[PDB]
């Protein structure tokens, strides 16, 4: 079982950890559990139905704390998947993660109330869904795009601010007395923001057609300006994902290059005189004529990996025309090298016939 | 050397399981399992292919001794392996840290052991700063 | 007529089937028929005018069921256009399509009520317009773009969710007692969603200026966040269509390549010794010195198709600089080959004068 | 004056006609005239101020009809700028343009009422601003982008339609009796459209929290879907304008190529034996040893234009790397041609020393 | 201190002036000061809290005028950083900037009222935040994108205008008598604009289902059209920033080229005979065998800078394939030059053996 | 061979409808209709062009016999047809399925009959897995 | 020919206003105005430059006679002018209509007269369909 | 010249602080501070590298005299420096204004003094319009 012991720990934790296949299946579903738990937590917030609300909601609360307490422990052991952490030191060392500690804090509070907590109970389920991330790559991705677009965004934000301030103030002095709505500058600022975002509550508006003629321009500007940063950041994502697709072809290229050099040093360490190079010999003797056989084993695996890295990059539009460039150019070079050979034999028979 | 020839005949018979005079693919997978690895059959095929002079599907002792007598400076992959070094030195400045080397050698391709990557950096770091100049190391290994 | 019989079946079904010319003309118009039928089906839902509504609506219902029942049959026979389906087996075999079976199911229900069905009648006309697709390429195209943008979308969705939850809860505790509007957390959540989407019904809003100061920030964030995924997917389509335009030039290139190899094997099968290669001989003898003539017929058509594929790709910006690359590079190669010839004659007269 | 007569006609009509410099100045200003005329035409639609409204509005009406009647005539004569139209036939021939005829029709109606027409008066000023275009390039540009994006747009339109229909119908059966608002399916459809466009009038909404839970999802989908085609077409323009910028560099390249061949044939027609080539000789003799001088005149202008077209294209990123490609590649070719010369002299002295 | 005197003036003014590091830190914070001052200036506009509002607001007013008066002076002296301005003439010359003069004007008014000014006080704080720019690069960036997109924008603006006019007028004649809302064409135009921008105040709407059928189409068009220019300009920024990223790699290339030629002329001026070239000699003698040493100093710094500019451009996708182009092509050229040498020696021994 | 020469003269007179000694375009369209096809006149033109040595607009018996005596290995289109194979093997891995081959040969260009594509795959599939290695097949056909 | 030499000396003195033995730029602008055109001074400069063998700023009679004796087939711009033909045949298929030729020759560069463009198409259209094959026309003019 | 050799030995001993016969990096930083500059040690290294014939880490008097005897036309960087001129003439038309030259020479790289850039333009502007033709100036300096 120990073979399966480490197999399941490693592979199933990599699923549990950063996955690539179908780990989001489990993760989206446990998401659904805790999230729907939250929803029915709000379902208790309907007095007409809150009774049955709690009636099933405490059911779901039991389910939730069970799910994430066991997730705590099982992620612990499955983290035996990690080479650098195996046993006492490693897993009694890595537990001091802030994500982990807030995990156990909220979870022990969960079992405590699972041993009038409605509000903070909402907060802890909140922290569960927050726990979905573990990496902040959301914020990382965002701030990247933002800083990438910093001067554009500041442009929009500034000019929109000015339209808001100006037009609001103007109409405040446009319907100062004809409407109880617009009676303080605080009033108008509420109106300006509620308007320029195209929300349109309706609880205020101008009636003096002069004031209406004020808004009936500054709206045309501001509302679009407020609509910009959504549109900008939306594209900004789109552009980023396209170009990253292209580069993705290269990282595919990179891993075969990424491994061939491994076999390269695996070749160099194979000298019988290089007993100081005990790295691969101990790797083999631990994975254990035959030793020179093992030399040929690793070194020949290096040679085959050599052609492997030769195919590390397959295509890419500019790199693909790099390759077709390679075709015509290198075929030419083959031909020129031939002509080199021709001139070389002629240089040899220069003395041969003289 | 004659003793080299003898050790190579010894290893050949080691791969020469059935003793026919060549190393078929079956003995190759056999000896790989004996060493402990599960090489795919196409893998043993390409090993023969780059060892099989005649192209018969078996590694004769001729091909065996020729490989066993050839050195790394007898392989002709200088700029190739240098580009393959360049990948991990993404900056392409000639120095890749022992950090990146060690880490990726722990989680890429046939990742080696700690002493494997350790001797790798010790031979690839000769000046003593962890930053592994790679073109020097290919220059030192390829000659 | 049999020549016209199969001609009309084949070509007019390809119109009926996946078209490229003007089949959408007929298809949009029958769309208009069934759709306007639906509209007047709602027109029966105005009591002031529902009487005349049904008065003409049953007219349109007759028209609709006629149209699609005949479409069922005529698509059947026109599907004699299909080579793999010709007669008993083929057309008595392909009818088991789910699109086809739901077609006949809804249609036989249509003639049944065309022999108090208002609600499900609406449903079956619904299924007619659903029947417009036959391929789901709508959903296919969508999910492609979505999965392509998965991590971006999840970013937006998550952070928008958090703004919604937080700001709604806050203002609920910001105007807890000053407004009958905001009296349960269910209340606020209705308000949050109705607001952050910039709908602005108006039936709720904050009056305590402290609460207004709450919303007057979280709106500025959330409303844009909710506005993102529209903007993202809009571009995502735009980018996709541009790059697919470029590749379209290549598929134009690809079909001439796509056919020349046909004539290539058409050449190889032309050996008189290759009687085993009875493919083209039976193709000709079924389409029937003269047979060696037919050899030259197919084989020479192959040669002309050879230059045809030579022109398979005409231009493409990177491929076009590939071609101009070909011009200068290959002209150089012509020149180097000349110099090859020069060195070769010199290598020949090396012995000639020695 | 006749020199200035045709000069002013030609150049000032090209301003009046398709311009490139500062003709939009005049055109935007006459736009302002007629448009502000329209606005005050609405200003008559305020009974509190309509009296003074007409008081100045008829002022502006006089101005408008004056402006465009004179524009009719002056565009006529300035169209003497056109080579193909000069005098009786040409300008008594081109007047039959539909733009022109609707021009004179609306304008003669204008002077007729300028000799209770409020409504159609609005219509004719309308047709004036419509007259701003003369080319429909608005519609042309639009339909281009649309057809370019056809399948994307149909995707969005279809799926949005389905969300509208489904969610509206559902909530209609979700608050069928609890609200006088939602009392007919016509009611809901009004509500669905007013909502999914994020307009939010407020005059309807769900109160049964079950019905609110219906909308509180289908909104999240539909509103974004309805927001797509704006975002798509917005980018679609943006992408189009970028790529057209790049090609613009080439048309700059193209005109010098576009003229050099002119001088090319100008060279060929210069043979004294080519008296049949009376084109340039009559061009010169009409623009009038000296005739062979004129030969050298046109032919040498051709040669200088030859280097002119040599500089026809200056740069372009891919074309610019085409040029730097030209630098290294052609320098190589210069060097190879040298080596050609070397082998050629060696081939000559092969016999010289043998 | 004079060394530190000019050091702090120069570097800390470049921070104060166009920065690249962390000057926005100070600038955003002083922004926060003046801006929050503005906010509490509005805080005086709440009668319930205006008393304490002024109570702390005059605190902040003291802070603000202090901040920007000292900013005036300290920017003056720190502008001793500028080479062209050092002492009497320079700093008594540059002060006549319009930004500077409006600065001192508003600021002296500030200290004047800091020696019933609420409204214009708001205006002067306004001008402070306006003072944030100093360059108008906001407007510059905007107008660039606008003119870049001019014809697209005019397309959208025009067609949206037409939808607004037409649909508004129609519904005005669709519910002319059934609603007190729609009673003048001015009424409808207010409704059209409030609607097509998706604001949806709610204070007007159609009830005659015929009129509702009018709006229930022209909305579907217009609202998207009004939503376009936001989406267009949003992308327009995004595209601009991407392509400018690429070019940014080149300006990085450009500065090393930008300096090597400096050392180039620094070499040429080093001739002892070129005493007329007293530029560098006086630069050195002012920065002061040894003079020929200084020759080698500057000239050798030129040579090292020569290889520096050799590395001026490091990579760029097309330029990077330019470089890899350089690799294969130039390696080929090395090889061809070798073959040149071969033919040259053969041309030399042509006579040697003949 | 002389019998080859006789069969080629026989076929030439077959295309040599009017017996002038060359095959004009009209006889070519004629014989194509006799075989059953409607070749466009520019089509018969290019056939002459690639058969017409002199370029007279007719296929003389000289050009006839030269074509009839030449083989596929006498055509010089190796890498060309290999690229033309590569298109359908979009992955470019050397093997295109008999599936894609059969399907597209049923609905692209001059699509052949079932036995036509059948013999195509039988000669293009020689190992027996339907996956049609294409560069092997061009190598086998072009020699 | 000697009569060619005489006509060229005659035209040279025509441009040789001051009779110095070379044609300076001033006489060039002078004779251009005499013909009726206003050539910019840099324009007359480049004419000298491509006529001025020595590069003196004047067109000596040596340079005059050499230009006057040289033909269009003595100019070496075949593929250049062919690309310059290609621009207006945007499709690049070898045939540009007499329509596009005529229209753009009426509104591009030094647009010619009706008979100018007329003879242009008559020499550029030799088959009689208005569609002006351009590479044939450069081939005919350049030889 | 012998007096050139003497001045170069004099300057060498000036850099030859310790008098060993070569100019190590330490004397280079020393003499740079004596002149007033703070050159980084890698900077003095590259100076040696492009002066150090042997590559010893010091500038022997051999390398000293060879540099001191070599001229700018003995450096082989024509098209290089011309591209480096091209950057500031962004239009690439051969003429960069004395304005842009002066300004950027005041705020780029080792910006010089007013008379430094002044003599720069005076030698780089020889026709007298401020617009500094750059390829002429490299042609004049490099010969
Ligand atoms: C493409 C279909 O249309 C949209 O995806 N639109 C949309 C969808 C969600 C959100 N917010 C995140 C959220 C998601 C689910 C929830 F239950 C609560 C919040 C915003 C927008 N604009
Ligand atoms: C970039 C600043 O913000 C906007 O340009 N937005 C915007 C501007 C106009 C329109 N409609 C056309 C129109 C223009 C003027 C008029 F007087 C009447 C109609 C729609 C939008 N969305």
């Amino acid at each position: 079982r120990n073979a399966f012991y480490r197999k399941l720990q490693n592979f199933l934790y990599n699923v549990l950890e950063r996955p690539r296949g179908w780990a989001f299946i489990y993760h989206a579903y446990v998401f659904l559990l805790v999230f729907s738990c939250l929803v029915l937590s709000v379902f208790s917030t309907i007095k007409e139905y809150e009774k049955s609300s709690e009636g099933a909601l405490y059911i779901l609360e039991i389910v939730t704390i069970v799910v994430f307490g066991v997730e705590y422990f099982v992620r612990i052991w499955a983290a035996g998947c990690c080479c650098r952490y195996r046993g006492w030191r490693g897993r009694l060392k890595f537990a001091r993660k802030p994500f982990c500690v807030i995990d156990i804090m909220v979870l022990i509070a969960s079992i405590a109330v699972l041993a009038s907590a409605l509000r903070s109970l909402r907060f802890l389920q909140i922290l569960r869904m927050i726990r979905m991330d573990r990496r902040g790559g959301t914020w990382k991705l965002l701030g990247s795009v933002v800083y990438a677009h910093s001067k554009e965004l500041v442009t929009a934000w500034y000019i929109g601010f000015l339209c808001l301030i100006l037009a609001s103030f103007l109409v405040y002095l446009a319907e100062k007395g004809e409407n109880d709505h617009f009676d303080t500058y605080a009033d108008a600022l509420w109106w300006g923001l509620i308007t320029l975002t195209t929300i349109g509550y309706g609880d205020k508006y101008p009636q003096t057609w002069n004031g209406r003629l004020l808004a009936a321009t500054f709206t045309l500007i501001g509302v679009s300006f407020f609509a910009l940063p959504a549109g900008i950041l939306g594209s900004g994502f789109a552009l980023k994902v396209q170009e990253q697709h292209r580069q993705k072809h290269f990282e595919k290229r990179r891993n075969p290059a990424a491994g061939l050099i491994q076999s390269a040093w695996r070749f160099y360490a194979t000298n019988l005189s290089r007993t100081d190079l005990h790295s691969t010999w101990q790797y083999y003797e631990r994975t254990v004529g035959l030793k020179v056989s093992i030399r040929a084993v690793c070194v020949m695996r290096f040679l085959v990996s050599k052609r492997k890295f030769k195919e590390s990059l397959r295509p890419y539009d500019v790199m693909d025309v790099i390759e077709q460039y390679s075709a015509g150019h290198l075929d030419m070079l083959s031909r020129i090298k031939s002509l080199q050979s021709r001139v070389d034999q002629i240089v040899g028979r220069g003395p041969a016939i003289t | 050397t004659e003793e080299q020839i003898a050790e190579f005949k010894e290893a050949f018979s080691l791969f020469d399981k059935d003793g026919d005079g060549t190393i078929t693919t079956k003995e190759l997978g056999t000896v790989m399992r004996s060493l402990g690895q599960n090489p795919t059959e196409a893998e043993l095929q390409d090993m023969i292919n780059e060892v099989d002079a005649d192209g018969n599907g078996t590694i004769d002792f001729p091909e065996f001794l020729t490989m066993m007598a050839r050195k790394m400076k007898d392989t002709d992959s200088e700029e190739e392996i240098r580009e393959a070094f360049r990948v991990f030195d993404k900056d392409g400045n000639g120095y890749i840290s022992a950090a990146e080397l060690r880490h990726v050698m722990t989680n890429l391709g046939e990742k080696l052991t700690d002493e494997e990557v350790d001797e790798m950096i010790r031979e690839a770091d000769i000046d003593g700063d962890g930053q592994v100049n790679y073109e020097e190391f290919v220059q030192m290994m390829t000659a």
